[PDB]
């Protein structure tokens, strides 16, 4: 039973920066891949960025020139860096990691930007 | 005198069968009973022996 921890969402105004995290505390069956999946009530869900360990990047062209994500290797914890924040970006984030055997999703996070 | 008439033998009673069951119960309900599945690209598959 893999379990991710999500934080690092509230409120925030027009402009500012949210710093998100997701931690794999699970067995991790061999390198695994990090991703996040956005979804606004009443839409599908639209994923932001979904890099593995190694590389191919792999960033979505919604939020270009805004985003960034970090690795610790030590850990395996994930960390989000959001900046520029618009109300049109905001909605429910989960964190998804790939992994080798199954695949997993977060209990959800909040986040709302308006002015 | 003493004459030898017939022959006589013992029959089974009851047939037995038996393979050794000697194991553990199996990795099934981890599987069917599971509260949560894979998806269909990230594929979970368990070893059963
Ligand atoms: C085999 O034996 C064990 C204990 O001796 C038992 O728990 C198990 O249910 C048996 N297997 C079957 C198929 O009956
Ligand atoms: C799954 O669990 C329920 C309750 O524990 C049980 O009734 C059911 O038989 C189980 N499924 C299988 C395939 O045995």
């Amino acid at each position: 039973q893999v379990q991710l921890q999500e934080s690092g969402g509230g409120l925030v105004q027009a402009g500012g920066s949210l710093r998100l995290s997701c931690a794999a505390s699970g067995s991790i069956f061999s390198p695994n891949t990090m991703g996040w999946f956005r979804q606004a009530l009443g839409k599908q869900r639209e994923m932001v960025a979904v890099i593995s360990s190694i590389a191919s990047t792999q960033y979505a062209n919604f939020v270009k020139g805004r985003f960034t994500i970090t690795r610790d290797n030590t850990k395996n914890t994930v960390h989000l860096q959001m900046n520029s924040l618009i109300p049109e970006d905001t909605a429910v984030y989960y964190c998804y990691a790939v992994d080798k055997s199954q695949d997993y999703w977060g209990q959800g996070t909040q986040v709302t930007v308006s002015s | 005198g003493i004459y030898q008439t017939s022959n006589f033998r013992v029959q089974p009673t009851e047939s037995i069968v038996r393979f050794p069951n000697i194991t553990n119960l199996c990795p099934f309900g981890e599987v069917f009973n599971a509260t949560r599945f894979a998806s269909v690209y990230a594929w979970n598959r368990k070893r059963i022996s």
